[PDB]
RNA sequence: GGAAUACUGCCAGCUGGGACUGAGGACUGCGACGUAAGUCAAGGAUGCUGGCAUAAUGGUUAUAUGCCGCCCGUCUUGAAACACGGACCAAGGAGUCUAACGUCUAUGCGAGUGUUUGGGUGUAAAACCCAUACGCGUAGGUUGGGGCCUCGCAAGAGGUGCACAAUCGACCGUGAGUAAGAGCAUAGCUGUUGGGAGUUCCUGCCGAAGUAGAGUUAAGGUGCCGGAAUACACGCUCAUCAGAGGCGCUCAAGCGUGUUACCUAUACUCUACCGUCAGGGUUGAUAUGAUGCCCUGACGAGUAGGCAGGCGUGGAGGUCAGUGACGAAGCCUAGACCGUAAGGUCGGGUCGAACGGCCUCUAGUGCAGAUCUUGGUG
């Protein structure tokens, strides 16, 4: 009260919009492969671990496959293809948003890797990059 | 062509891109008046007023923390 | 008669009023604390008021009364503000005891901005001096 | 017909402003009736003469009824006897003013009035023939 | 109440039908009582005999409309706007979304929004009418006190159709092939697009 | 200072109607009438 | 918010001749900037009494220059005062930097010739942290030619080109083109 | 016999993708759910993440290179063009004061009202005051009825009754009636009659016979200029009169007849904004002129006609203890700011001695064209 009220502070209105979890989109589902389209590493095909609380989604390359690291990514700039991998083996818990602010990646890693090498040729599809070739449209493009 | 729902909106009516409304001025006891509202007001020394005056008028307007809309007027070209 | 006053000096010739270009008017009075001519605003146009105005280094306190409406050479009574702004206020307030919120907030603001003014020519005119 | 007095006297002004107010402020429909007829012109508002104020006194119960006109009030020597009452308008002719205050009778504005009766309670109100 | 009401008169209605054909007798619907008119055309080019019904029937602009009492009296004004005008029976959705989206009402001519309860029963409570289902009840219905009730609502102001005016001209009578005229239930399919 | 639509916000559906909350849960508009 | 008392500033500059600390600068820097904002704009400090601002203003100018010098002393090198390579020196940089565009302000708002000599000066002491950056060493010689060009006192033009002469000879570099 | 599907209709049935809007600024209300406490999508957007500057960029100016246009007026579409006309420069350039009656408004007085017909007085036409006359004025019954009183929480029960009306009558002398008058004077605006007697500063408003975003749509249109299918389906027609803004078109880009889709306006819906109107709130005083501030709503085309509000130009009174050689007034200013605009403020230039702002009353806004005339030039 050092200073009397030069002029007057107008008291924001009080705001009824509380924030609430997100609803993500269907194809979103744990262990699902994901095709980021900026970034670093846009155009390059990762996995799908587990949202987190502020909306970012987990992926890892795996960075024994591809080099991509653990990382979060915006589900908006990522499109989602329809070959799924089970997560069930790796159990993707302990690290979370706060967290983010090499053991723990290779731990992922070996758990991902075992269930990649049952399906044929993934390995080699996470690999390798996507891009769009002439003639190429996307509306028809199942992805 | 010029009509009534051109209108501008009344809390921007008669204001500055700086955001302070133009009083002229021609003294200092006329610059006194606005010694508080130099948020809502800033200053424009008049045209007739001579060199002498406008250094005077300055300093004041400096003391009491008022905005000049035309410093340098008549002390610098442009 | 007051409100007869303000309404002759609403509806004819409020020499101390300027029109300003947006159309709002400011009294020149100097007891005025707010520089715009209105009901509330015009020391002539009401009998109860207060101001701080500055004379020399300090920020002096002026009151105003119907009481000594007649005899003006001495109705403004003057009142020496101290220099420590909280004892400032407190008497400014004390002062203004039951006394309309708009001339005391009025008044406090104008003390604010007064003091602010000082220290800033104060300021300006720093000497080699101490 | 009118939002406000066509004159710019002073007075009426603030008798219309303090009416208006009451009108705003008070239930009672007697405040809106006088600030309506506050805003009348000169040929809307007729004479209401002393004749009139004791005919309508002579009306069975308004004896002590405070008379109220809108407009001035004038004398008429017609009459040698007249009651006390104490009448309100705007305006008091000379001889309406000397017939009233004989009488011991008394007349007031219509803002003592206003303090006297602020719902218009016991009044009655007059309006002159507005024959042309 | 009123909810229960409604269905049992629809199935009473249906099960009549069903019953007059079953003994080989025809079954004849009672008159609608209620109609629902939209204006269709422009003031100017309007003669003074349509020009001064339109204003009783509350219709000062283009794509305005409102209900009406269905009567002699009634219908021979409606007779003699049918060129500027389109018009038919309303069904119970379309007076629901109507009242809900674009009802509004008058208080004090100042044409106020419903958007409570409160403000439909302030006005309105002195003919036992406490909510809009209530007023949507008595506009369903011819109420007792249908005419005030109808008059407190402010005349609906509606969007030009969604989907089109269906035939490319609209100024011909509804047989002849155009837009004005007596549309009769079909007015339900243009009012929903128009809302 | 701003109109909400009832049919799209259900809150202010509820307020303008309580049966309607009701009716929803009993999908009367839904009902089957008996095949008879 | 604290209130700035005579007391505080007396403590402030008690503890200013002897052992001061990056704290006492930055709160010193920042009831400075409050100082010389009041007219013209959340601080942490507020003024009320005129000598407390007055010994504030006379304590910043004419002493914290040599707080400033006397924690990472310059050394000269080729007739140029330079400062050395550490993290104590660039933790005073930000600190001058937190009292340069202070220093401007004052530059802008110069009246007379002793304030004029006051705020050279100890803009003058202050040289070597703000050769560093351009927004402030461009504005510096930008401000100082404003009031060489301005200044209606022989002396006060006097002052301000000699202080143009005496750091730009030192340096010649960033300041001369 | 068993049904299914199609169509129509309803759902206060779910769920997805778009686009525009984020108006409001302590709380109050209707609500919803919560055992409860509290919470919320319930009377207008908040939260999270990242970056946040010698930058992002923005302005001015100059060459060279080529494309198009290219005497002037009018005309023209939407626009150059095109269709129609053109000795040359400078000017000047189509009538006046005043009266009679009447409506409305404001002020003063009031059965009165007006003075000035004269005189006194006078820092002297004045201002202040007296008479002196005449002018124009004066010479009930009942029902309803705004209002006020009682009872009533309220609806009502009544009681009483302004103006005025309704009929009912008395008297005076069958109405202008009386039975309880209003006029006079001044000023403003203004209707008519008159005595010789082309357009019209800007904005707004009322009315015979609006700005911006989003969506929808009428009239129309979907070869390109130009935004939309060179889409479909029929019947035709290419005629030496084929047939329709320009270029162009001929199984049409020509017709008539139907189908959808699509483009979009001073039209309709929602929002925000600006104006006019209307209804409101606000004083044992407002955090800014109760002619203020605030809330809510409706409308904005409008021809004939009518009304208001602003800008500018002079005259006078008052005022800003206004402005001025450290530069007043006047003029210019493809500069900056303001206002929807008429314009205003400032900067600069020019100018070189005085003038401006503001309240009041009083005068008073820019163009067109003809007869031609004169000088001057062919
Ligand atoms: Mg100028
Ligand atoms: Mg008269
Ligand atoms: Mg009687
Ligand atoms: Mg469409
Ligand atoms: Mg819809
Ligand atoms: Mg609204
Ligand atoms: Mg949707
Ligand atoms: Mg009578
Ligand atoms: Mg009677
Ligand atoms: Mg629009
Ligand atoms: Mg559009
Ligand atoms: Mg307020
Ligand atoms: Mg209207
Ligand atoms: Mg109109
Ligand atoms: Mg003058
Ligand atoms: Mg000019
Ligand atoms: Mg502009
Ligand atoms: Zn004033």
């Amino acid at each position: 009260p050092k200073w009397y009220p030069s002029e007057d502070v107008a008291a924001l209105k009080k705001t009824r919009k509380a924030a609430r979890p997100q609803k993500l989109r269907a194809s979103l589902v744990p262990g699902t492969v994901l095709i980021l389209l900026a970034g670093r590493f846009r155009g390059k095909r990762v996995v799908y671990l587990k949202h987190l609380e502020d909306n970012t989604l987990l992926i890892s390359g795996p960075f024994k496959v591809n080099g991509v690291p653990l990382r979060r990514v915006n589900a908006r700039y990522v499109i989602a293809t329809s070959t799924k991998v089970s997560v069930e083996g790796v159990n993707v818990e302990k690290f979370n948003v706060e967290y983010f602010a090499v053991e723990d990646q290779k731990v992922v890693d070996k758990a991902l890797i075992a269930e990649i090498k049952k399906t044929p040729l993934l390995k080699q599809y996470l690999s390798a990059s996507f891009s769009l070739k002439n003639g190429d449209k996307p509306h028809m493009l199942k992805f | 062509q010029p009509k009534i729902g051109y209108g501008s909106n009344k809390k921007t009516k008669f204001l500055s891109p700086s955001g302070h409304k133009t009083f002229l001025v021609a003294n200092v006891k006329d610059l006194e008046t606005l010694t508080m509202h130099t948020k809502t007001y800033a200053a424009e020394i008049a045209h007739n007023i001579s060199a002498k005056n406008r250094v005077v008028i300055l300093a004041r307007a400096k003391a009491l923390g008022i905005k000049v809309t035309n410093p340098k007027g008549r002390l610098a070209l442009e | 008669s007051d409100e007869i006053v303000w309404q002759v000096i609403n509806q004819s010739f409020c020499s101390h009023r300027i029109k300003a270009p947006n159309g709002q008017n400011f009294c020149r009075n100097e007891y005025n604390v707010t520089g715009l001519c209105t009901r509330q605003s015009c020391p002539l146009a009401n009998s109860k008021y207060a101001t701080v105005k500055c004379d020399n280094g300090k920020l002096y306190l002026y009151m105003k009364t119907p009481e000594r409406a007649h005899t003006p050479a001495k109705l403004w009574e003057r009142i020496k503000l101290s220099k420590n702004y909280t004892k400032a206020l407190q008497q400014i307030d004390e002062h203004l005891l039951h006394w309309s919120k708009f001339f005391r907030h009025k008044c406090k603001q104008r003390f604010t901005k007064l003091t602010q003014v000082m220290i800033t020519e104060r300021r300006l005119a720093l000497r080699e001096e101490e | 017909h009118r939002t406000a007095p066509k004159s710019d006297n002073v007075y009426l002004k603030l008798l219309v402003k303090l009416y208006t107010f009451l009108a705003r402020r008070t239930d009672a429909p007697f405040n809106k009736v006088v600030l309506k007829a506050l805003f009348l012109s000169k040929i809307n508002r007729p004479p209401v003469s002393v004749s009139r104020i004791a005919r309508a006194l002579k009306q069975e119960g308004a004896a002590n009824k405070t008379v109220v006109v809108v407009g001035t009030v004038t004398d008429d020597a017609r009459i040698f006897e007249f009651p006390k009452t104490t009448v309100a308008a705007l305006r008091f002719t000379a001889g309406a003013r000397a017939k009233i205050v004989k009488a011991g009778g008394e007349c007031i504005t219509l803002d003592q009035l206003a303090v006297r009766a602020p719902k218009g309670q016991n009044t009655l109100i007059l309006r002159g023939p507005r024959n042309s | 109440a009123y909810q229960k009401e409604y269905e049992t008169a629809e199935r009473n209605i249906i099960q009549a039908k069903r019953d007059a054909k079953a003994a080989g007798s025809y079954y004849v619907e009672a008159q609608h009582k209620l109609v629902f008119v939209v204006r269709i055309k422009g003031i100017n080019k309007i003669p003074p005999k349509p020009r001064k019904v339109l204003q009783l029937l509350r219709l000062t602009r283009i794509n305005s409309g409102t209900f009406v009492k269905v009567t002699k009296a009634t219908l021979e004004l409606l007779k003699l706007i049918e060129p500027y005008v389109a018009y038919g029976y309303p069904s119970y959705s379309t007076i629901r979304q109507l009242v809900y989206k674009r009802g509004f009402g008058k208080i004090n001519k100042q044409r106020v929004p419903l958007s409570d309860n409160a403000i439909i029963e302030a006005n309105l409570g002195k003919y036992g009418i406490l909510s809009i289902d209530d007023l949507i009840h008595e506009i369903i219905t011819v109420g007792p006190h249908f005419k005030q009730a109808n008059n407190f609502l402010w005349p609906f102001k509606l969007s030009n159709p969604s989907g089109g005016w269906g035939v490319p001209r609209k100024f011909k009578h509804f047989i002849q092939g155009g837009s004005f005229g007596n549309r009769e239930e079909f007015i339900n399919k243009l009012v929903k697009s128009m809302n | 200072v701003l109109k909400k639509n009832p049919l799209k916000n259900k809150q202010v559906l509820l307020r303008l109607n309580p049966y309607a909350k009701v009716f929803a849960a009993e999908k009367l508009g839904s009902k089957k009438a008996e095949k008879t | 918010k604290i209130e700035l008392s005579l007391k505080l500033v007396r403590k402030w500059k008690k503890q200013l001749h002897d052992s001061p600390s990056l704290k006492l600068l930055r709160n010193i820097i920042s009831a400075f900037k409050v100082a010389v904002n009041l007219n013209k704009e959340d601080y942490k400090y507020a003024i009320t009494d005129e000598k407390a601002f007055h010994e504030l203003m006379f304590m910043v100018l004419k002493d914290v220059p040599q707080a400033i010098q006397k924690m990472a002393p310059y050394k000269i090198v080729k007739g140029a005062r330079t400062l050395p390579n550490g993290g104590n020196v660039s933790r005073v940089s930000s600190i001058v930097k937190s009292h340069a565009g202070s220093l401007l302000i004052l530059l802008n708002d110069i009246t007379n010739t002793e304030t004029a000599a006051l705020v050279l000066h100890s803009v003058n002491e202050l040289m070597p942290y703000l050769l560093s950056y351009r927004r402030i060493l461009k504005e510096l010689i930008k401000s100082i030619v404003g009031v060489w060009s301005t200044t209606r006192e022989l002396e006060t033009q006097i002052a301000s080109f000699a202080f143009l002469i005496n750091t730009t000879k030192e340096f010649k570099k960033s300041m001369l083109e």
